[PDB]
Parts: structure tokens; C-alpha cells; sequence
């Protein structure tokens, strides 16, 4: 399952 | 004053190798005007594209496209010889006028870009954050393109030197040069700056008799 980054802080 | 009108993002044009060259920096007060002289990427180039971009990214493709136009009728000449003056003028109402004029032929073309064009407040904030978070990567991209363009300059100057040398350049030297040019050509398609410079260095090592001619 490919993983997604979180929105830029 | 506690308030004023600015253009919220850098404005520029796409240049050789897919890089954005800035004419007006982000947060410049408006009205403003700035001109810069550009030249042609290739030998015998009779037309250029002026692709107008808004943004803070080093890759032209990562910025917001505002519009584009062509300028033709340039007398075919060696690369770097034509003097194409590009002007960006933003009026007090935020209307952007972009013009490009070839100094030798006098040929000129222009576009008008409405104040409402480009990125909105949230996209402006995202652009600033994305440029910040990718600062090192965008620097590396710019350094790669410069090396790719210098790589092309060495490939171009070597090929001119070989054709001028002609029959005078020995077979052993010519064969080593032709192979080193191919190795450089291949490395240029890659994204490893050091690999390109190494193929440039290997070429210069087998071009010692060529430089003497």
C-alpha cells in the first residue's frame, strides 16, 4: 500500500 | 503608509533548459517596470517563445503559466548574438504588459495579462511554502541546468573546433574526441551534475591536440 505525505507545516 | 499594492509572486519567463528567469521579484510595489536582454538558445534561431510565468520555483513547469507569444523574423545568427529585449510593465491597476523586441530586426510582439490572472491567496501561500520546502532541490535543479548548458557549450565549441581542424586533426585524436562527445551527450540526458562534469573532463583530456590547432 503506497504511503502519502502530510500537508506542509 | 500601512498598506500598498504589490505583485504577490515573482514574474518571469521560461529560459533554456526549463528554468524560470525572474524579471519582477515577489512583493515588488506596483506600478513597476523591468527590462532584461535575452538571446537565442541555438545557432540560426529565427524565432523565440516568450512564456510568462508567476511563481517562486526554479523549474518553469512548477510555476503558474500566465500566457505566451512568439517573436519571429530574427535574422539567423550564432547563438548568443541576437539581443531580445523583454519588458514587464505592471500598471497601477495590476494589468501586466509583456513585450519582446529583437534589436537587430526591430521585430516586436506583446501581450496584455489581466490583473485577475494567476494564483489566488491560498495558492500564493502554498507557492511560498512549497518553494521554501524545496529550496535545496530547486538549487540543485538550477545547478544541473547550468552544468547541462555548459556541457552543451563544451559540446558546441568542441564540434566547431573539430570541423575547423579538418584533415589536420589526426585519426587517433578524432576517434577519442567523437566517443567522448557521445559519452557527454548521454550524461547530459541524466540528472547527475558530477557525471556530466566528469564526461566534460574526459573529453578535454582527449582534446589536447585539438586545442593546439
Amino acid at each position: 500500500r503506497p504511503r502519502l505525505p502530510r500537508p506542509r507545516p | 503608509v500601512l498598506l500598498l499594492d504589490v505583485t504577490p509572486l515573482s514574474l518571469g519567463i521560461e529560459t533554456m533548459g526549463g528554468v524560470m528567469t525572474t524579471l519582477i521579484a515577489k512583493n515588488t510595489t506596483i506600478p513597476t517596470k523591468h527590462s532584461q536582454v535575452f538571446s537565442t538558445a541555438e545557432d540560426n534561431q529565427s524565432a523565440v517563445t516568450i512564456h510568462v510565468l508567476q511563481g517562486e520555483r526554479k523549474r518553469a513547469a512548477d510555476n503558474k503559466s500566465l500566457g505566451q507569444f512568439n517573436l519571429d523574423g530574427i535574422n539567423p545568427a550564432p547563438r548568443g548574438m541576437p539581443q531580445i529585449e523583454v519588458t514587464f510593465d505592471i500598471d497601477a491597476d495590476g494589468i501586466l504588459h509583456v513585450s519582446a523586441k529583437d534589436k537587430n530586426s526591430g521585430k516586436e510582439q506583446k501581450i496584455t495579462i489581466k490583473a485577475s490572472s494567476g494564483l489566488n491567496e491560498d495558492e500564493i501561500q502554498k507557492m511560498v511554502r512549497d518553494a521554501e520546502a524545496n529550496a535545496e532541490a530547486d538549487r540543485k535543479f538550477e545547478e544541473l541546468v547550468q552544468t547541462r548548458n555548459q556541457g552543451d557549450h563544451l559540446l558546441h565549441s568542441t564540434r566547431k573546433q573539430v570541423e575547423e581542424a579538418g584533415d589536420k586533426l589526426p585519426a587517433d585524436d578524432k576517434t577519442a574526441i567523437e566517443s567522448a562527445l557521445t559519452a557527454l551527450e548521454t550524461a547530459l540526458k541524466g540528472e547527475d551534475k558530477a557525471a556530466i562534469e566528469a564526461k566534460m573532463q574526459e573529453l578535454a583530456q582527449v582534446s589536447q591536440k585539438l586545442m593546439e590547432i
